[PDB]
């Protein structure tokens, strides 16, 4: 997926399985506020 | 000869009968067959023995089994099989592929439609290949329609019908098609898949079936297309009269649900006697709404909507059809149960089938074919065409063609013939059939299953013919009948000169009910070499149960009264376990018909057949591979190439003798109950025919009771009472509502609960109904029971209905979620997390916030390899290279302590540990001998000072710090010396002991080396000046690593920066550049490495590969580390490294970090979520086997705190907040 500002996606892989959720963290110096999770939809889009 | 016939794919834990045949001799010699693994040398699963004699005619078959003797773990668990034969005259070996695919899983659910907050009754039918119960453990997982797993449950099977606990729907369901998978959870295959949709099945008023006159609209149906819309009740009675509204539309594809539509009709027709039919022309629709009027232009589905409302009472039911697309090309043709091969001289039947656009057979379409019979040697002639029609009941067109004995192949072009189908738009499919040989011998079996399909218990005769054999005198006839990939029986006959063709009698058994195959092969004795010929044809018979399970109620009547006590009697041939399920006939939503619960016990069982096609083919190898077998002979080889009443009820499992009867009570419902039972015994599985239990009542009342009634708004509450008596009557209906719902009576009469409606007795004609409405407005959250009293002649009855309401607004927000880190892998330690409970200002009055919590178990690291050996024996104790000799001992001891593996050697681990400690002490004395008076570190007598060896010794001392001891004062001043002298003001580092960009490259190399050393030595001596030096050096490395200079320098800088801050922007840019500069092999990449020289004791890239491996291990990415581990395990190094041990210790540290991170992912977390000021809600026990968690609802309003103990692993917790907010 295309990460939000400051990116910093952990455990970067080429393809994610359907239903698997990856947590995103904020790049220094920032802090995660809200719900930071990207879950794979059945189609190629993301929840964001 | 020694022809061995065996199945192509063996099944683990199954009795695979292996037969052997001998050409015949005057002496009777024994034979022996065994099952060996990939080691030849040295393993053996089982060993079977047979006996040969004149009575058995030198053929015998012994069953073989494959048990879980395979090596645990490994890169491949199967190592399929090696098959050997031990015989006096012959001995041969051959490999054969196997598969753990054994048994079958039949998941039976009580209902296809589920509502929120409803129990899930489900059972799994475990089976073997021999139809036995095969008592085995089974795990069951649930998958959300979005693709995420929900919950897993395991249970041991003792009876044979796996009973599972009732699952519960979470507070926030996800509507859609769910997924259910089942596995045996230890070592097996054949995962079963079941589907069920969660929707609102509150009440279907009457089933509306749309049966068009023709499946798809053609040319003749373009001008006039008549469609039949019939609506019928669920208790087998048609609807008397109802208003039917028809709605048409055009859709481009089945995926698009919303499309424009006429806007012209809106046709109003009346249902008569439960059947209605209307004529709809496509010309008006294509002219008015489609914006273009031509059948060639529009190739897309046609959506039709039907809304049926009753004129005598307020009710509504809807149905729909996916679509009917106008296709220029006619329907497609295909062949089924028709071998695409030729037999010379014998009439070859041709069975072709015509299917529509979407997987459905077509009937009544005349078809013809053109065939050309070609000669083997010279010119050919055209065979006379034949035309026939396809039957609607059979669905397959039958053709027969007789060909001469000198034909090799044939080609037939089957085309369709219809008055409307033109020649340009026609359906034609060409095919070719190739006949069977070096010895010119052939074989054939007849009647092509056109009996049609046979039963069990009657003997069948089959004619065989050895046309043109190698020699007129044939020794014996050999034929084998197989089923489910196993040999059930082996036949044998003798050949006499009485006739040219002999008929063989084959008895049919109960084990062959789903399907079967038979192959007839005969061997001949050649003067130089032998050659055998075989042939096979499909075997299709009927489907008769072995248990013969039939269900029948003791009272025999067309209709049953509600609440009548009924008895059900089971009748079986042998002792078997039954599984009864009383499923309502109304639970079947529209849902594209809601086909059937299972409807398939033998059709899904047919998948056990290994081979495909009907039978017959090329030379013996190809035909045996197509039939699903692999032969072993000398002649030829084989190439692998509450009441009342909720549904459902009666979920029980009871033991059933030859005659068993149980007693229960019928529920109160107007719909017909469909009972179904499945039997499990040693003979096999059998599903009973669905018996419809009709529950009928003369006078009853039913209402709409709508779903998700929004609170605060009134409803219509339309309903009608049915009168089926011949004589008329007057009815009185009053309503009683519990506190509190606004009623329009004002007041109630007489009691406080009983509310009089001031009913006026209205006449109702025979076989008619009357409309009854009530205006009510809910005031409280559901569910509330509302009473409906019906005072009428011929008895009276009261019905109770439940009403559920839903708040106005609905807003779901996750808003929270964290990943629990036991040992602090990613960043800081995260074990306890508090989720505060807040109430938004948009909360609807009298609304309770609901929260759901669960865990997922992200992933587990791979166990690819952890290898280290021969270092202790080769180089343990064996002038300036004493450091080079003693340094790797520290890293070897560190790896041994991390991996916790000492049992590989026969010696005691304590003695080896003490010897390693003594060697570490010797190495510490040696590294102390290399310390000069200026506290610096030198190589040769201390003549010149070198920073490289100084940082190397600092790394060694930092490694020692973790085990025994090191003086801090001797390290702090040693680091201060470097910070004061060898640290440039820019952040660079250099050494005193000794292409313009090469100077900068060496400077960055020395800087990264010093950064690594100071970071390794910093944890023991924290100082502000050392931190300032680290900051300056990190700034230098981040500023000067922008250009791509060298792979080795880039990797060492990336590692030096990863030892410090791992989430820096420029550090992540450098990591991305290094990943772009990475070299891979394969897709997906199996090996990942880095090369210094571009387009280039000779292996110099090992250093940069080890540095990049350490950098990736600092990022905790197992998927990215695994290929580098595969590369460093075995490759072209040989090796193959420098200095040494500049790279040797780096690779040892990389393997150590890999093993440590694999040990980090154990998932031993013990999650105990509790409230801040109240008791604990739930506790999760996470293990490797159970990596998922069950959703738990949060009702009580309090701060929720999730915490765990020490634990080991990595798991993330998810908690969402469902709060109704106005809106």
């Amino acid at each position: 997926p295309v990460p939000p500002e400051n990116g910093f996606i952990r455990n970067e892989k080429q393809l994610y399985l359907v239903g698997e959720d990856v947590e995103i963290s904020c790049l220094t110096g920032f802090e995660t506020v809200g719900y930071q999770y990207f879950r794979c939809l059945p189609d190629g889009t993301w929840r964001q | 000869t020694y022809v061995i016939s065996a199945p192509k794919i063996f099944r683990v834990g199954a009795s695979e009968n292996i037969v052997i045949q001998v050409y015949g001799y005057t002496e009777a010699f024994d034979a022996t067959i065994s099952i060996k693994s990939y080691p030849d040398k040295k393993f053996s699963y089982s060993s079977g023995h047979v006996h040969l004699s004149s009575e058995n005619k030198f053929q015998n078959s012994a069953i073989l089994t494959i048990q879980p003797k395979q090596l645990p773990g490994g890169q491949n668990p199967v190592s399929y099989v090696y098959l050997e034969v031990v015989s006096k005259h012959f001995s041969k070996s051959k490999r054969m592929p196997i598969t753990y695919d054994n048994g079958f899983l039949f998941i039976h659910t009580d209902k296809p439609v589920y509502t929120p907050d409803q129990s899930v009754k489900v059972r799994v039918y475990s089976l073997n290949d021999d139809l036995k119960p095969a008592k085995r453990e089974t795990v069951l997982t649930f998958i959300d329609p979005e693709g995420s797993e929900v919950d897993m449950v395991e249970e041991i099977d003792h009876i044979g019908i796996i009973s599972f606990p009732d699952f519960k729907i979470p507070s926030n369901p996800r509507y859609g098609m769910w997924t259910i998978k089942a596995k045996y959870k230890e070592d097996f295959s054949t995962t079963g898949t079941a589907y069920f949709e969660v929707k609102e099945y509150v009440l279907p008023h009457f089933s509306v079936s749309i049966e068009p006159e023709y499946n798809f609209i053609g040319y003749k149906n373009f001008k006039n297309f008549e469609i039949t819309i019939k609506a019928r009740y669920f208790y087998n009675k048609v609807v008397t009269e109802a208003d039917v509204y028809i709605t048409f539309g055009i859709r481009e594809d089945l995926k698009d649900d919303q499309k424009e539509m006429m806007q012209t009709a809106m046709q109003n027709t009346m249902l008569i006697n439960g059947i209605a039919q209307v004529t709809f022309d496509s010309e008006t629709a294509v002219k008015e709404l489609s914006y273009y009027s031509l059948e060639d232009l529009n190739n897309k589905y046609l959506y039709i909507a039907v809304t049926v409302i009753e004129s005598t009472g307020g009710f509504s039911e809807e149905a729909e059809i996916p679509g009917i697309k106008y296709v220029l090309s006619p329907y497609k043709l295909n062949l089924v149960a028709t071998p695409l091969f030729l037999k010379p001289g014998i009439p070859y039947p041709i069975k072709v089938q015509v299917k529509d656009s979407l997987d459905q057979l077509v009937g009544g379409v005349p078809v013809t074919l053109n065939a050309q019979t070609i000669d083997v040697n010279q010119e050919t002639s055209d065979l006379d065409p034949s035309k026939s029609v396809t039957r609607v009941d059979d669905g397959v067109a039958s053709f027969v063609l007789n060909l001469p004995s000198g034909v090799t192949v044939l080609e037939f072009n089957v085309k369709t013939d219809a008055p409307d189908l033109p020649e340009e738009n026609q359906a034609r499919e060409g095919y070719r059939a190739i006949a069977y040989s070096l010895s010119q011998s052939y074989l054939y079996i007849d009647w092509t299953d056109n009996h049609k399909a046979l039963l069990v218990g009657e003997h069948l005769n089959i004619i065989v013919t050895p046309k043109s054999p190698y020699i007129d005198k044939i020794t014996h006839y050999n034929y084998l009948i197989l089923s489910k990939g196993k040999i059930i029986h082996f036949g044998t006959r003798e050949k006499f000169s009485d006739a040219s063709y002999q008929s063989i009698n084959i008895p049919v058994t109960q084990n062959m009910v789903p399907s079967s195959r038979l192959l007839v092969y005969y061997i001949v004795t050649g003067e130089q070499t032998a050659e055998l010929v075989s042939d096979s044809v499909w075997l299709n018979i009927e489907e008769k149960c072995g248990n013969q399970l039939q269900v029948h109620l003791s009272p025999d009547a067309d209709a049953y009264s509600p609440g009548q006590t009924v008895s059900l009697n089971m009748a079986t041939g042998m002792d078997s376990w039954v599984a009864l399920a009383a499923v309502d006939s109304a639970v079947y939503g529209v849902q594209r018909g809601a086909k059937k619960p299972l409807e398939r016990v033998f059709q899904f069982l047919e998948k056990s057949d290994l081979g495909c096609g009907a039978g017959g083919g090329l030379n013996n190898a190809n035909v045996f591979h197509l039939a699903g077998l692999t032969f072993l002979t000398n002649a030829n080889a084989d190439d692998s190439q509450r009441s009342y009443f909720p549904e459902s009820w009666l979920w029980e499992v009871h033991l059933v003798p030859r005659r068993k009867q149980l007693q229960f009570a019928l529920p109160d419902s107007l719909t017909t109950w469909e009972i179904q039972g499945v039997g499990i015994s040693n003979t096999g599985i059998c599903v009973a025919d669905t018996v419809k239990a009709k529950v009928f009542k003369d006078v009853f009342l039913e209402m709409n009771i709508p779903y998700s009634v929004v609170r605060g708004e009134q409803i219509q509450l339309k309903g009608t009472v049915y009168n089926y008596r011949t004589s008329g009557m007057q009815f009185c209906v009053k309503m009683s509502a519990v506190e509190g719902i606004c009623t329009s009576e004002s007041p109630v009469i007489d009691h406080q609960g009983t509310k009089s409606s001031k009913c006026v007795r209205q006449k109702v004609e025979g076989s008619s109904s009357h409309l009854v409405t009530f205006t009510v407005l809910p005031l409280e959250i559901g569910l509330h029971n509302i009473n409906f009293s019906l005072e009428t002649w011929f008895g009276k009855e009261i019905l109770v209905k439940t009403l559920r309401v839903v708040p106005e607004g609905v807003k779901r927000e996750s808003y929270s979620g964290v990943t629990l880190d036991p040992r602090g892998i990613y960043g800081t330690i995260s074990r306890r997390k508090e989720f505060p409970y807040r109430i938004p200002l948009d909360l609807v009055p009298k609304t309770e916030i609901k929260r759901i919590l669960s865990v997922k178990g992200l992933l587990v690291g791979e166990i690819l390899s952890a290898v280290l050996s021969q270092e202790g024996i080769n180089i343990l104790t064996h002038a300036e290279a004493e450091l080079m000799s003693v340094v790797p001992v520290f890293y070897v001891f560190h790896y041994l302590e991390t991996g916790n593996h000492w049992n590989i050697f026969h010696s005691d681990p304590l003695i080896e540990k003490q010897k390693l400690k003594k060697k570490l002490k010797e190495g510490m004395l040696s590294i102390m001998s290399y310390r000069n008076a200026d506290y610096s570190y030198s190589v040769w007598k201390g003549g010149s000072a070198s920073t490289w060896l100084t940082a190397f010794a600092l790394r060694v001392l930092g490694q020692v710090n973790k085990y025994v001891e090191q003086n801090q004062n001797s390290i702090c001043n040693s680091l201060l010396w470097l910070v004061e002298n060898y640290q440039l003001d820019n952040g660079s580092f250099k050494e005193n002991s000794q292409l313009p960009v090469e100077a900068r490259e060496n400077s960055l190399y020395l800087t990264a080396f010093t950064v690594i050393g100071i970071r390794k030595a910093f944890d023991i001596c924290p100082l502000v000046k050392i931190d300032t030096a680290l900051i300056k050096a990190d700034n230098f490395l981040l500023e000067n690593t922008l250009p791509a200079q060298s792979t080795f320098t880039l990797a060492i800088s990336a590692y030096a920066l990863s030892l410090g801050d791992k989430t820096h922007p420029q550090f992540r840019s450098i990591v991305s550049a290094l990943k772009r500069e990475a070299l891979v092999k394969g897709n997906p990449p199996i090996y990942r490495f880095w090369k210094d020289n571009l387009q280039h004791g000779t292996a110099r890239m090992v250093e940069t590969t080890a540095y990049a491996l350490l950098t990736s291990l600092n990022l905790k990415d197992i998927n990215y580390v695994n290929p580098v581990i595969k590369w460093l395990s075995e490759e072209q190094r040989y090796g193959g490294g420098f200095y040494s041990t500049q790279d040797t210790i780096n690779a040892i540290e990389g393997l150590t970090e890999y093993s440590l991170l694999v040990k980090q992912l154990r998932l031993s977390m013990d999650i105990d979520v509790s409230y801040k000021h109240k008791g604990a809600l739930h506790n999760y026990k996470m293990t490797d086997k159970n990596f998922l968690g069950r959703p738990v609802e949060v009702l009580l309003n309090d701060d929720l705190i999730v915490s765990t103990g020490f634990g080991s692993g990595l798991a993330t917790v998810h908690v969402t907040t469902v709060v109704h907010k106005t809106s």
